This record gives C-alpha cells, structure tokens and sequence, in this order.
C-alpha cells in the first residue's frame, strides 16, 4: 500500500503507554504484548500520536501459534474515534526484545483493517542503554538481484522522537535532573566531545568483528552493507589538499579572537580590584573610630 | 644593515663597505654570524654572492598560533 514511510517521528506518550500497559496486562518473560498504534499517515513523515493495548496471549512453545481476539479491535476502535476521529489505525506496537521473522505473518493480519501498510514499531521495554529504544521496521515486498523469487522482508526505518506542546511541557515538569544532554556550558560540551569519540569507537568495533564473521563463519554476503561502506571510504578526508590549508587559516582566526577577549576580561576584573581596595581603605578609618564609640558604651 | 638594504650583494662590495681587509675576512664574519641567526642569510659560494633568506609570510605557517 502506502510506500510513504520515509521517517518515523514518535510521541513519548506512546513509549510511556507501551511500558505501563506491559505490566497492567501483566506480561513478563518474553511474553509479547501487542497493541494498536494510532496516528496520521498518507504523509511522508509518519506521526505516531497515541496507542492502546489489545489483549494478547502468546503460546510459549512456538511463535506460529498464538491467540488474538480480532473482534475486540473493531469494538475498541469505534469508541476511540469518537474521542478523536483524526486518528486512524496505522499498525501495531510489539513489546520487544527484538525482531522476528514470525512477525511477517502477524503484520498481514493488521493489513486487512488498515488502508496503509501497517508500521511495526518495536518499542523495546527493556531500555538497554541510553540510546533510543525504538527500531522501526515496515513489511515491504521487493525483488532482489540474487535470484530470489521475490523476497518478503522488514527494512529498518529512522526513528526520532518529537513531542507536542502539551506533551513537551509534561516532559520538563517531570524532570528534575541537572541534565547533561543540554550541551550548554563549557563543562557539558567538554564531556560531550569525549563522549562522541567513544560513542563512535563502540560502533566501529562492532562493524569490524562483524566483517570477520562474513568471510569466516558464513553469515550471508549482504551486498547492501558492503555497498554502503564504499561511500565511507570515498568521502573519507584527505591531507595536502588546499582545504587543509584552509583549515589552518580558520584556526588562526579563532585563536586570535580568543586572545583579544582574554585580555578584555583582565581589564574588567582589575576595575573591581580597585573598588575592593577603596572599600578596604575606608573601613580602616571606621575600625579606628569604632574603638572610641565602644569606650563611651562601656 | 647590508643584508636588509641589499638582498643580493657580491662579497666584494661588503668589504669596501665595512672597510674590511679581504674577501676571506668577510667570509668569516658572515659565517660565524649566521650560526646565531642574527643576519639570517646563506652564502652562495658558487655564484659569489649572498642571499637574504628571511622573506616573511609566516602567517601561512603555524607560527602565529
């Protein structure tokens, strides 16, 4: 259906709902909770506004065996539209941990109800790391050059977060932290430069051990991954370019302004140097007279 | 003074200028002086003259930093 799924912006309310509902439907230990996600589409940017739980019973043994009460979904839906009839069914949340190729079948069910391709928004509830606990995937059927007679598949989609005005003010009222994703003062940003290096390193390391497995442990040759790595090597920086010379001109500019400004603060504080010393001279006389006053008092 | 005024000067001309005795003598003053970088020159024996070498544009260089 809708091909339009270029970006996914996600309401923090959705997250919050997915985390809470997980426990009040009382599912634990890899027992999946599937619920509906409501919001707008037929739009480039997809905006997931809100969500609601459905009952979901999943058989322990296999992921091909499961119970879902279809009829419930239609009954819930019509009351919900009365509240807000903008919202439409656009797909389903899956309560993590992590993608399955059994989902492909699951997705298809939801497609009956929906007039757009259902979005599979894996809201991971385990919150591993401080990085976003959303991967988004959409079921797409595409042809592939290998020989495969049409493959059916889940393609990763960029996940970001946006909140409404009403929503945003709720986020800030709740929080009481000092914060450090502020990237504000010299201190936060000092950290932030180091943090980014190591951020990169961890990712880079994962790429590196993954490449070993491809040509040694018979993980498939996924041509897409390799294909993408070429742009990284081609658009890698170079030295002895007249760009490098250009950076040096800029470097001189910024250090230059730094020194004029450094001297300029020295002047301001020194004016204060004088002001504290006037005060101090004055108070020598006051201290002297103070004694004479006390003599009378005694 | 001689290096600044005249960039390329035959070694003959310096001798007359500073009243110094012979060609070999001026050889020896410049040679000791450029070790200390006062003059900041290099003698070109072959051509029979002396070349100033300080020629500015040290901006481009890492030097102002």
């Amino acid at each position: 259906m809708s091909l339009q799924h270029e970006k996914v912006t996600i309401a923090p309310l959705v997250l919050l709902s997915a985390l809470d509902h997980y426990e009040r439907t009382q599912t634990k230990e890899n027992k999946r909770c599937v619920g509906v996600i409501l919001g707008d589409a037929n739009s480039s940017t997809i905006r997931v506004t809100n969500s609601f739980a459905l009952p979901f019973e999943e058989d322990e043994k296999n992921s091909d065996v499961w119970f879902l009460d279809h009829n419930y979904i239609e009954n819930m839906n019509e009351m919900c539209k009365k509240i807000n009839a903008k919202e439409k069914l656009i797909g389903w949340y899956h309560s993590g941990p992590k993608l399955r190729a059994s989902d492909l079948k699951i997705n298809e069910l939801f497609k009956k109800y929906t007039q757009n391709n259902p979005l599979l928004l894996i809201v991971d509830v385990k919150q591993q790391g401080v990085g976003l606990p959303t991967d988004a995937y959409v079921a797409i059927e595409q042809v592939k050059d290998d020989g495969t007679s049409t493959e059916k598949t889940f393609l990763h989609l960029p996940c970001t977060i946006e909140a409404e005005e009403a929503e945003e003010i709720g986020v800030e009222h709740l929080l009481r932290d000092v914060r450090d994703q502020a990237a504000g003062g010299l201190s936060i940003r000092l950290t932030n430069q180091l943090k980014s290096l190591k951020g990169l390193q961890s990712k880079l390391k994962d790429v590196v051990e993954y490449l070993d497995k491809v040509i040694n442990k018979e993980l498939p040759i996924n041509h897409t991954i390799l294909g993408k790595l070429q742009d990284v090597f081609n658009l890698l920086p170079n030295l002895g370019t007249p760009d490098d010379d250009e950076i040096d001109v800029e470097n001189h500019d910024r250090i230059n302004i730094s020194n004029n400004l450094q001297k300029a603060l020295t002047v301001k504080t020194n004016d204060e140097l004088m002001v504290i010393y006037i005060s101090n001279l004055v108070r020598s006389i006051i201290a002297f007279d103070d004694l004479i006053e006390n003599k009378i008092q005694n | 003074i001689i290096s600044l005024t005249y960039k390329k000067i035959s070694l003959r001309d310096i001798c007359l200028k500073l009243n110094l005795d012979s060609e070999q003598t001026v050889e020896y003053m410049v040679s000791r002086a450029i070790r200390d970088g006062v003059i900041e020159a290099k003698i070109n024996h072959e051509d029979g003259f002396i070349e100033t070498t300080e020629l500015l544009n040290i901006y481009d260089s890492e030097d102002p930093q």
